[PDB]
RNA sequence: GCUAAACCUAGCCCCAAACCCACUCCACCUUACUACCAGCAACCUUAGCCAAACCAUUUACAUAAAGUAUAGGCGAUAGAAAUUGUGGCGCAAUAGAUAUAGUACCGCAAGGGAAAGAUGAAAAAUUAUAACCAAGCAUAAUAUAGCAAGGACUAACCCCUAUACCUUCUGCAUAAUGAAUUAACUAGAAAUAACUUUGCAAGGAGAGCCAAAGCUAAGACCCCCGAAACCAGACGAGCUACCUAAGAACAGCUAAGAGCACACCCGUCUAUGUAGCAAAAUAGUGGGAAGAUUUAUAGGUAGAGGCGACAAACCUACCGAGCCUGGUGAUAGCUGGUUGUCCAAGAUAGAAUCUUAGUUCAACUUUAAAUUUGCCCACAGAACCAAAUCCCCUUGUAAAUUUAACUGU
RNA sequence: GACCAAUCUAUCACCCUAUAGAAGAACUAAUGUUAGUAUAAGUAACAUGAAAACAUUCUCCUCCGCAUAAGCCUGCGUCAGA
């Protein structure tokens, strides 16, 4: 999230710097410059300055840990489900939702699957003409989108692609440079 | 801005039945945006109220006063709106009920004073309501005689029961 | 305070940390830290034990930035020592050079410029 | 603006329902509301110890007029009471006497008795009667 | 602030204390809501409490509309007519059941 | 004492701390007594020697220097060769 | 246009009840309310005075002539409560009498 | 009065929009994907900050150093102005010293 | 029920992306919207407010190195490189750009600056929604007496009670300031370090930084309005002071920078006026009225300056030095204020300070924790030139020391 | 220290409520600003000479009036409604 809200303060407004009725003058208010926070129109005193952003990061530690307990909460919750191959006989949304349905998943069933480049056509036309199931590949996969739908679906290679990536986070040395470099053991 | 004193002339009973009384007509005209006073309006309408049309009428045509023929107008159209539209016989036999006058939509003006400043001139605006009963107009509530200042005291003086006990 | 003269002004100067950006500094190296990694697996005895192998091994993180030329040694574990390999460290005393020579190893020194 | 104030009437209509028969500008402005709503307030529940004392003083004053009516003074006839075992609060006095005026001329009567029988006692110390209506009933 | 509120005398419904005693409480309708996060005291009530009450005093009868309601309300009417009609917002079970 | 820089947007150290105190890792300030270098004439040899020795910082001054100084300062110091290398680090302590 | 909802709700509640106040509608017949039951009030009522009766006489001694009559009527677009007000009348004016001789 | 009278229309929220049944999406990416791209990239935003929070005076000076080469005359002067007050209240103004 | 109350759509802020506009017809540097005829034009160290409690040298215009070196009345502070690598958890007519528009209005001038509207499918719908919601009034004027309220009372008054709020200060209705209500706007942004909980552990973090149990991540803490006043350039001699060119005015009477006296110039005094005729008026008594006299027109003298028969007077109603712009949301030991419910703990010996209206330390007080002794204590012990006081076992008790925090006095 | 009125966000709700993220997050006052309205107040200030057939006549005052340089731009004539 990246806020955007951004007010005038009296010094950013426009016009204003004399002085109106001075002070020993007139027997109104004491006042300096116009605009001010006291003032119609005016800027205000507090506020949003600047498109601020409540950026921060995490231990992959954590991560990891975040997407096994989240794992574990929708396997022991009897929603999670695994599969061999995310393939249908025709490709219909209908025979999807009707297949859900009569398996009693519930209404938001998030599949996932691999690589991305081995979709196949028919599954991804049955899902991009819905607003409950959505294909997503193992590499984006998170707590949110775990925790916002109601069952979930892998396969056999996803499954063991997480448990491996899972994994690697413990029992491993200290990151000393940022892993994006080649690293000798690691591929 | 509420305009409703005209619309409640559009007000629908249900038909009576024989065994039920007559049931005086009600009358409600009003005039808006008059350039005049408020506190004149309603002293004139506290001077006629326990007063019949015609006494009204007499009282309004030697008033010495500029919203006077105002309300002369005002009483005419109403007493002409009631016997040709609301539908009454006896052009004498209205009397006044109620009798209003607020305030209207005032403007700004300056007056300048004898020095750098001024002040703010309202243009004040004024109505008046009018409510005129079918029949003759009710007696006024006499004064309570010693015998009701007695009779009250004695029913004050046995309606009195022992405190802070039993 | 107020106005007088500071507490941390009315001590004199001296040459506490004058040339301390340039002072030489080295992170300890225990013989007790070198014989758990040997244990642990990690920095193997077979190969000889230089900067790099101590690096990935991760037995003394070092940085080379804070005026740091190389790794010394330090005369901890003097006794249930038994090692025997290349030993490479920039300082190193007698004591610990004869520990780890009468287990069978060799004992060096050499120095790593900043760059 | 951004989530400004949107539920402000109903706390004024919250403060106005405790003014709602007051005099002047107490039952329709908010600023003088709120402090004459504070002031009754606090009034009410300081007034509890006034009502308390008052109510203590009332039935006194009304059991010191059943005595003297009877012919006896409130202090004596307290005094009296007391000297029985006869324990009575002062409500349930004030009401006999009003509902009850020959329990109340009983009770004189043998807070007089009483009284009559403590003066024997002290002019002559007794030997040996030690008065028939006296001897409290001991208790262990 | 008893000048501005409406008082009245200590009495009876119908001297019930001398003869038969009558159980003034007339009826209970609870407007329990199936979905709902604002209602979990008083389906647990109704599931597992509403029959041990209705039981205990057999001279009152008990409804449950159980209707899409964002507030769970009780209409407790009585025999001379009055009627208090209470919420239950978010509360325990005891609490519900003492009240 | 500038708590937010021009330029970066950080704290900054008062070098005058720096250049009259000594930090160490066991969270102690070390200082010189003034007056160690002038009218030492007049001075009787117990207040020459007393006022050539080292001495220790109050907890409030402590807390003030770590104030005035960043996190950069707190770093250890091996040097090849220093005599407060047995300092550092503070053993057998019990409350 | 201030961003309040909950606010606005509350405010149309407040209204509600004051055009409630204004004219109030009359009393109609509690019978006619959703809420409502015959059979389950019938007794609970019959087990609140703390005895036990029939059913269908306590029915049918509730059903009156007028009503019976306005029934029939409607229908063409259940006794009565004569004998059993007699007897029960005669039944209270003896038992009266008698607790007034024995006791007065 | 400060309160309206008639109640809004009834807000239509579509809880299974396109972004809202994708949010969160394709993240974490790091941890899995043999780290190929920091989250950080990800966010989209200004470009002087795209991963960094700070805090007010320090994203002026970033967005200064950062974007003031090619920033407007008017806009320049007042971030130069804010930058400075806000300097003079922080270094000098506040509390706790 | 008169007066009132609400509508939300035009448009606004942020970056995310490209680098923009610019002569149909006449007219525009002379007096701008003017068909027409003999004469030099350019490049300039910005200052200043403010902080060091004054102030002169001083004070700002992807990551890491690093807030290091280094510079600095060596004090307040300043501070590098080599190396490294196509939507809004926005606003919805007191909010949003000041904007329906840079519109009148102040104005000779630089310069400053706001609102227009509200049902919809048919307004070429006659015809009106449902009255209800604040402030001022009508329906409906008061009926012993006294912070406008309580206990009550069968009842309004009658019975008893109590000295408006906030801020200050040892002390308050005090007669110390603030206040006519209503609707909208309006005043605590975070820091080396510390406390609590997550993850791994002599390591963790998505290079860099810290390691004799440590680090990472989150949660939690640092107000507003208010002067006098300076810098640089515009705008200002159409009124006032002076100068320049060409013009105009001065009856009459007595008889010369002569005298009285018209017009005319100024106003020594009374009275009225004091939110008036006027943000400097009305009558005579007043001095001059062929001369240092007044004035119509135009041009010149502008602030560190001009002018000045010096009044340190005037320079566009306020000139011990006129206003604007940008530094200035300046600063300020100083006046004022600093928004919902409830519980608990909660009053100080003194010292320094260009200082006693302000700041620090100490002392009092608050939070989490480890330790054991905290107070009255009994024989006794504690000085040559009266009440008293210190230590003090059993004895009543459960309080005291320290660590890490930080506001308040 | 324990709760909490309003809003947006992700969650079944849906006669109006719950879990976490944010404060331009909550007015009896700052001779605070904007809009209407009480208060003195219907009090201070105020004009238009008389008769009449509205043809006309009568009473009083005048250092004021005529044209123009300076200055304004249609600013008490007709037509219809205010
Ligand atoms: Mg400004
Ligand atoms: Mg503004
Ligand atoms: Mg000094
Ligand atoms: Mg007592
Ligand atoms: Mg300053
Ligand atoms: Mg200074
Ligand atoms: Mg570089
Ligand atoms: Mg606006
Ligand atoms: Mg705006
Ligand atoms: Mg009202
Ligand atoms: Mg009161
Ligand atoms: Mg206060
Ligand atoms: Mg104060
Ligand atoms: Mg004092
Ligand atoms: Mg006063
Ligand atoms: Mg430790
Ligand atoms: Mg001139
Ligand atoms: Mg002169
Ligand atoms: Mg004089
Ligand atoms: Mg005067
Ligand atoms: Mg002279
Ligand atoms: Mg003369
Ligand atoms: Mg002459
Ligand atoms: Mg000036
Ligand atoms: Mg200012
Ligand atoms: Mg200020
Ligand atoms: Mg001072
Ligand atoms: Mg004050
Ligand atoms: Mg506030
Ligand atoms: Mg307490
Ligand atoms: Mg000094
Ligand atoms: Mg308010
Ligand atoms: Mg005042
Ligand atoms: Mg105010
Ligand atoms: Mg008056
Ligand atoms: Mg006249």
């Amino acid at each position: 999230r990246i806020s955007y809200a951004k007010t005038k303060t009296r010094a950013e407004v426009r016009g204003g710097g004399r002085k109106p009725w001075p002070q020993k003058g007139t027997g109104r208010a004491r006042h300096g410059s116009i605009r001010s926070p006291l003032w119609r129109g005016g800027g205000v005193a507090h506020g949003p300055r600047g498109p601020t952003s409540y950026y921060y990061m995490l231990p992959m530690k954590v991560r990891a840990l975040g997407l096994k307990v989240a794992l574990t909460v929708k396997l022991a919750q009897d929603d999670l489900h695994i599969m061999d191959s995310l393939e249908l006989p025709t490709g219909d949304p209908q025979y999807l939702t009707e297949l859900a349905h009569y398996r009693r998943w519930g209404d938001s069933v998030l599949l996932v699957d691999l690589t991305h480049e081995e979709m196949p056509q028919s599954i991804v036309e049955a899902t991009s003409r819905l607003k409950t199931f959505n294909l997503i590949p193992a590499v984006g996969l998170n707590v949110h989108s775990m925790l916002k739908h109601q069952t979930l679906v892998l396969t056999l290679p996803t499954v063991a692609f997480l448990e491996d990536k899972l994994l690697w986070q413990d029992s491993r040395y200290r990151p000393l440079y940022p892993f994006s470099l080649p690293y000798s053991d690691f591929p | 801005i509420s305009r409703k004193w005209e619309k409640k002339n559009k007000i629908v009973y249900p038909p009576q039945l024989p065994g039920e009384p007559r049931r005086p007509a009600e009358i409600y005209h009003c005039r808006r945006q008059i350039k005049y006073s408020k506190d004149k309006m309603w002293y004139l309408a506290k001077l006629i109220r326990g007063m019949s049309i015609d006494q009204a009428l007499a009282q309004l045509e030697f008033n010495d006063k500029k919203g006077a023929k105002i309300i002369k107008e005002v009483l005419l159209e109403a007493q002409d709106m009631a016997v040709r539209d609301h539908n009454v016989e006896f052009r004498s036999n209205l009397y006044i009920a109620e009798s209003t006058s607020g305030r209207g939509q005032c403007l700004k003006r300056i007056r300048y004073h004898g020095r750098g400043r001024f002040g703010i001139m309202e243009k004040v605006y004024c109505h008046y309501f009018v409510k005129l009963v079918e029949g003759p107009p009710p007696p006024p509530e006499p004064p309570k005689t010693a015998v009701a200042h007695a009779k009250e005291y004695i029913q004050q003086l046995r309606s009195r029961t022992i405190v802070h006990t039993l | 305070e107020g106005g007088q003269t500071p507490f941390y002004i009315r001590i004199p100067k001296y040459g506490f940390n004058e040339g301390h950006s340039f002072r030489r500094q080295y992170k300890p190296l225990s013989l007790n830290r070198l014989q758990y990694l040997i244990d642990l697996g990690r920095v193997d005895p077979s190969q000889p034990i230089d900067l790099t192998q101590l690096v990935n091994g991760r037995g003394v993180t070092i940085q080379p930035l804070k005026r740091d030329y190389g790794v010394q040694l330090v005369e901890e574990g003097a006794d249930t020592f038994t090692a025997k390999v290349n030993i490479e460290v920039q300082l190193a005393s007698e004591l610990a050079i004869a520990a780890i020579e009468k287990n069978g190893g060799v004992v060096t020194t050499a120095f790593y410029d900043p760059r | 603006l951004r989530n400004r104030v949107t539920d402000r009437y109903f706390r004024i209509q919250e403060v106005l329902k405790h003014a709602r028969h007051f005099r002047g500008r107490k039952n329709r402005c908010y600023r003088l509301a709120v402090r004459t709503v504070i002031r009754a307030f606090v009034k009410c529940t300081k007034a509890r110890y006034l009502k308390k004392k008052n109510m203590r003083t009332l039935w006194i004053n009304r059991i010191t007029a059943a005595s003297q009516e009877h012919g006896l003074k409130y202090p004596a006839l307290i005094g009296n009471l007391v000297k029985c075992q006869v324990e009575l609060n002062r409500k349930v006095l004030a009401d006999l006497a009003i509902y009850e005026p020959k329990t109340f001329k009983s009770l004189a009567a043998l807070a007089s008795r009483r009284r009559h029988e403590g003066f024997a006692a002290a002019l002559g110390d007794g030997k040996e009667p030690e008065g028939i209506f006296s001897r409290v009933v001991q208790y262990h | 602030t008893a000048r501005g509120t409406p008082s009245r005398f200590l009495a009876s419904v119908l001297h019930n204390g001398l003869g038969r005693y009558v159980q003034q409480l007339q009826r209970l309708s609870f407007s329990v809501s199936r979905d709902g996060a604002s209602s979990r005291g008083a389906r647990e009530f109704v599931e597992r409490e509403v029959i041990d009450f209705a039981r205990r005093n057999p001279g009152v009868v008990i409804y449950v509309n159980s209707r899409p309601c964002c507030v769970p309300r009780v209409v407790a009417e009585y025999l001379n007519g009055a009627v208090r009609e209470e919420s239950i917002h978010c509360k325990s079970v005891e609490e519900i059941s003492t009240l | 004492l500038t708590y937010f820089s021009a330029r970066k947007g950080k704290r900054k150290t008062v070098k005058a701390v720096i250049d009259r105190f000594l930090r160490l890792h066991c969270g102690l300030w070390v200082r010189r007594k003034a007056g160690y270098k002038k009218k030492l004439w007049k001075k009787t040899p117990a207040r020459k020697k007393r006022l050539r020795e080292f001495v220790f910082c109050n907890k409030t001054q402590s807390k003030l220097l770590d104030k005035m100084t960043t996190s950069f300062w707190k770093r250890r110091n091996w040097y090849v060769d220093d005599p407060y290398q047995k300092y550092h680090d503070r053993t057998n302590l019990k409350v | 246009v201030k961003k309040g909802f909950r606010a606005a709700f509350r405010f149309q509640k407040e209204l509600e009840r004051q055009r409630l106040l204004r004219c109030p509608p009359p009393p109609v017949r509690r019978s006619e309310k959703p809420n409502w039951d015959y059979h389950a009030e019938i007794q609970a009522f019959g087990h609140r005075l703390q005895e036990n009766f029939s059913l269908d006489l306590l029915k049918t001694a509730f059903v009156n002539s007028c009503y019976i009559k306005s029934e029939e009527a409607k229908r063409q677009q259940l006794k009565s409560n004569q004998e059993l007000s007699e007897q029960g009348t005669s039944f209270s004016q003896t038992c009266l009498t008698q607790f007034l001789e024995d006791e007065y | 009065i400060g309160i309206r009278l008639t109640l809004p229309p009834p807000k239509v929220v579509d809880r299974w929009n396109e972004k809202r049944a994708m949010f969160g999406v394709y993240d974490n990416i790091g941890i899995l994907g043999n780290f190929e791209k920091h989250p950080k990239e990800l966010i989209r935003g200004p470009i002087w900050l795209r991963g960094w929070k700070g805090n007010e005076l320090q994203r002026c000076i970033r967005k200064r150093k950062m974007v003031g080469s090619r920033m407007f005359a008017d806009d320049l002067h007042n971030l130069n102005k804010r930058i400075r007050y806000l300097y003079k209240h922080f270094n000098r103004h506040g509390k706790f010293r």
